[PDB]
């Protein structure tokens, strides 16, 4: 009790998606944009796909450094880009200044940057599982009010750096309210987004013997 | 021994056409055998009745809608017949495909008034197992004891409104756990029934 | 296939000896494998279904027995009457494959 | 307050925390919460559900046919029908249970848990099955009589379809319970009526379940 | 009693079609899964098709996979089983009994009773 | 499925052996209903 709850079910904020800031050789990018995904690893998907409705705010941790796990002084700059506006196209690019997109300017010798999105969506809470087709077979169960945004991260500079920066983003999630608890999913995960399973059928429980036999 | 889904009756959305008995009567759509064979049957939670009376009107010819409904199963079965459903109604019940091909069929994720029978019913022809179906609100068909299975559910949604004819809220699954049984010299074919009422609906945007 | 078949190719003994007709698989076949008696030139009996229980009607001197991977067939006595074939299948493997043959003689 | 000094553990970022962090949107107003019917606020309420056990985990045996106990008629009397160790959180038929599944997700659990049976055969179909539970100190029973002085339930199925086994305790420290079905009587049935019958069992926990120390699963 | 009888066999050229009938009483003809067997002339039992318990679920092992097809009359309680094209090395006494991976409460009747055996 | 969507009364004759489908209105004055 107490330690059962879905409140604390979910919490202990984990690594959701590892972006890297492509700046050197043959990928001279200068920035990355990283489409906000929860559901970018197995075990963090199966743990979310056991409810149906679920409403939850998050806090974001940023931690960057080199690939030598060296922390310069350079400065970084975290946008993030909101469910319904134009994302970035290039290190220089008109939307790194757009004051809507809020943005965080720290260095990569400082703490990591912590920020706190709101719930962002349409509907009343997120919908991991939408039976029916959007926009009234590469549309089944596809819920566009699911979309949190996208954070574009840049190095804030004029000319090619020539360092590549690994940025691991941790997401904790609080306030969370979940409906409809529904089965844990027990065959693996074929394709992203979609239920699809093999063919090859595993069976929940592992096979013994006989029925007789412990 | 009606399994009130969540402990929720299906309520009017307080202050829209709101429909009476003329559209809140017992649908009573085909029966379907219920053979050794058999593997199961789910039939779509609004899809099973647009094209079926009043309601096929009411839905086609709108925007939005909202409805509970009181879905009732029965096997008119022998008493020298035996066998076990799993009568469930599943909140969001997303078809998934097998690939040894992407993406379900639209005959699969909307079967219409006749349901799809199952490919893999062990798994729910959704990932989920047949083990845990009973997380869900479900209720047991023995026919041993009794062939009858009340479900009253509510309206399951995000939004208070939505489309009719795009998304599904729920599923009604009925799955055959014990198989049909029965020496020779019976009917060889137990009819199934599946008996819909809409309680409480609701609609808007005409036209 | 698990391709599960018996040793014995071809035995002879006593009509008060003991038999040991063993059938060694290769997968885990579990406790899935029958016992098939088939006469000169009838059809096909059946003496032990899920290795350990005899069928309604197979005498007392047949049996069943497990262990790890060569099921096995043992005759109480050998009676009259046993000097036929005998096959074992499983149905686990899916291709559902047999043995080869215990034709007993004296 | 003005003058501090900075005690050690600073800039360090400690993923299980319950800090605080600016709104990146001030001023925003999130969609209202309407309700929505059927909120669980605890995995525990989870478990409590009844779920079908694969007790027919078996080598070969494919499809929904893993959750079935053949109870057939040939099937002498005292005989052994099936065993299972009550160990929700260990690779068996408990697998494919909610308990099963959740006390994956956590490292330490104790609490009563109950499997209730359910007999799926004909109406005329009559006989007699012993249930008993085993502790975790002794090891399987070998015969009816041997079973007969435990902890057990005689079932008549012909008169009840469907029973219930409480299990005790059963904690996870540091071995564990079994529960056998026993033929008791013999299968009778009336002429025209089939002579194999199936057992359907469901597992929970009882209202004294506990989990701790949350961790990932092994799938 | 569990009285299968096997019957419509003989010779035929290589290449072409020939059925199989197992009409078979005494027993609850719409629920048992049946499946066909062959017994070679080297007295070796292949399994040669098989057919759920309402004729709709096949499973066809290496030896046909697209050749033979097997079907269930379940009416006039009859098994069938073609021999479409049939191979030079496939004459055997071609046995039909009981016993069917599908119909969930099986593996009890695994080819419990068995038939005559009709020659090709 | 085109009478279910009229004035019916489902039978279960294996519950109840007997049951009264009720016409409500006949006039013979100058068309007759159908069951």
């Amino acid at each position: 009790v107490n330690e059962a709850s879905v409140e604390h079910f979910y919490s202990r904020a984990g690594l959701v998606g590892v972006v890297e800031v492509k700046d050197s050789g043959t990928s001279l990018d200068g920035y990355t944009v990283w489409p906000i995904d929860v559901m970018g690893f197995v075990q963090q998907r199966r743990k979310l796909e056991l409810s149906t409705y679920m409403r939850f705010d998050a806090e974001f941790t940023f931690v960057s450094n080199l690939n030598n796990s060296t922390t310069p002084g350079m400065l970084l700059q975290y946008m993030y880009v909101p469910p319904g506006a134009p994302k970035p196209d290039s290190r220089k690019s008109y939307q790194w200044q757009t004051a809507t997109n809020p943005s965080v300017f720290a260095k990569l010798s400082d703490p990591p940057p912590q920020v706190s999105v709101p719930f962002m969506s349409p509907a009343t809470a997120y919908q991991w599982f939408y039976d029916g087709y959007p926009t009234f077979n590469l549309q089944y169960g596809q819920c566009p009010n699911n979309m949190m945004g996208h954070f574009a991260i840049r190095t804030v500079s004029e000319s090619t750096t020539g360092k590549n920066i690994h940025v691991r983003v941790y997401m904790r999630i609080k306030h969370v309210r979940a409906w409809v608890p529904r089965p844990l999913r027990s065959q693996a995960y074929m394709v992203k987004n979609y239920p699809t399973y093999s063919q090859t059928i595993t069976n929940t429980a592992t096979d013994r013997a006989s029925i007789t036999t412990t | 021994n009606i399994v009130l889904s969540y402990g929720e009756w299906p309520e009017y959305c307080p202050s829209p056409t709101r429909p009476d008995v003329s559209v809140n009567r017992f649908y009573t759509l085909s029966t379907k055998s219920w053979k050794t064979e058999s593997t199961g049957w789910y039939w779509k939670f609004p899809d099973v009745l647009n094209d079926t009376g009043v309601f096929g009107q009411n839905a086609q010819f709108h925007y939005l809608y909202r409805s509970g409904f009181c879905m009732h199963v029965q096997c008119n079965a022998s008493k020298f017949h035996q066998g076990a459903l799993l009568v469930a109604a599943i909140p969001e019940f997303v078809i998934a495909a097998s690939s040894p091909g992407l993406y379900p069929d639209f005959a699969h994720t909307n079967p219409g008034k006749d349901g799809q029978e199952f490919r893999d019913p062990y798994v729910l022809d959704a990932g989920i197992p047949l083990s845990q179906a009973l997380i869900f609100p479900h209720q047991w068909i023995n026919l041993r004891t009794n062939n009858c299975a009340t479900i009253i559910m509510p309206y399951i949604n995000a939004l208070p409104f939505d489309s009719a004819l795009n998304h599904s809220n729920f599923g009604l699954v009925v799955i055959p756990i014990s198989p049909l049984k029965y020496c020779n010299g019976a009917t060889t074919e137990v009819p199934i029934t599946l008996t819909i009422a809409p309680l409480n609906s609701e609609f808007s945007g005409l036209r | 296939d698990i391709q599960m078949t018996q040793s014995p190719s071809s035995l002879s003994a006593s009509l008060g000896e003991r038999v040991s007709l063993t059938c060694r698989a290769s997968q885990d076949i579990g406790s899935r494998l029958n016992w098939l008696q088939q006469e000169p030139d009838g059809t096909i009996k059946r003496l032990i279904y899920a290795t350990s229980s005899l069928d309604s009607g197979v005498p007392k001197r047949f049996s069943g027995s497990r262990s790890g991977s060569y099921y096995s067939l043992t005759i109480s006595s050998l009676e009259s009457e046993d000097f036929v074939d005998y096959y074992c299948l499983q149905y686990a493997g899916f291709p559902w494959t047999f043995g080869g043959g215990t034709k007993l003689e004296i | 307050g003005f003058p501090t000094e900075l005690k050690p553990g600073t800039n360090q970022f400690l993923t299980t925390d319950d800090g605080t962090s600016p709104p990146i949107l001030p001023g925003f107003e999130p969609t209202p919460l309407i309700h929505i019917p059927g909120e669980f606020t605890s995995l525990l309420d989870l478990c409590q559900v009844e779920t079908i056990l694969e007790v027919n985990n078996t080598t070969g045996t494919t499809g929904v046919s893993r959750l079935l106990i053949p109870v057939r008629a040939q099937n002498n009397v005292d005989q052994l029908c099936a065993s299972f160790q009550v160990d929700p959180g260990r690779n068996g038929p408990w697998q494919s249970t909610m308990v099963g599944q959740i006390c994956r997700y956590y490292t330490q659990w104790s609490g009563s848990l109950k499997v209730t049976f359910m007999f799926t055969g004909s109406f005329m179909a009559t006989g007699k099955m012993l249930i008993a539970y085993t502790p975790p100190g002794s090891a399987q029973p070998t015969t009816r009589e041997a079973a007969m002085l435990g902890t057990h339930i005689v079932w008549d199925f012909g008169l009840q379809s469907s029973v219930t086994l409480v299990i005790p305790w059963i904690s996870n420290t540091h071995a564990t319970g079994i529960v056998t079905i026993w033929y008791q009587t013999n299968f009778v049935v009336p002429p025209d009526t089939p002579t194999e019958a199936n057992i359907i069992a469901l597992g929970a926990a009882q209202k004294n379940f506990t989990l701790k120390l949350c961790k990932d699963t092994d799938e | 009693e569990v009285k299968l009888v096997e019957s419509g066999g003989g010779l035929v050229k290589p290449g072409g079609s020939l059925k199989l009938s197992c009409a078979a009483s005494g027993f609850a003809f719409s629920t048992y899964d049946m499946s066909w067997v062959r017994q070679t002339p080297e007295k070796r039992l292949e399994w040669v098709a098989t057919i759920s318990s309402g004729g709709s679920y096949t499973y066809y092992p290496d030896s046909v996979k697209g050749r033979f097809t097997i079907s269930r009359d379940n009416a006039r309680n009859t098994l069938y089983l073609q021999m479409s094209s049939l191979r030079s090395e496939d004459t055997a006494l071609y046995y039909c009994a009981r016993g069917g991976p599908y119909d969930y409460d099986g593996s009890f009747y695994t080819m419990d009773y068995w038939g005559q055996g009709t020659s090709v």
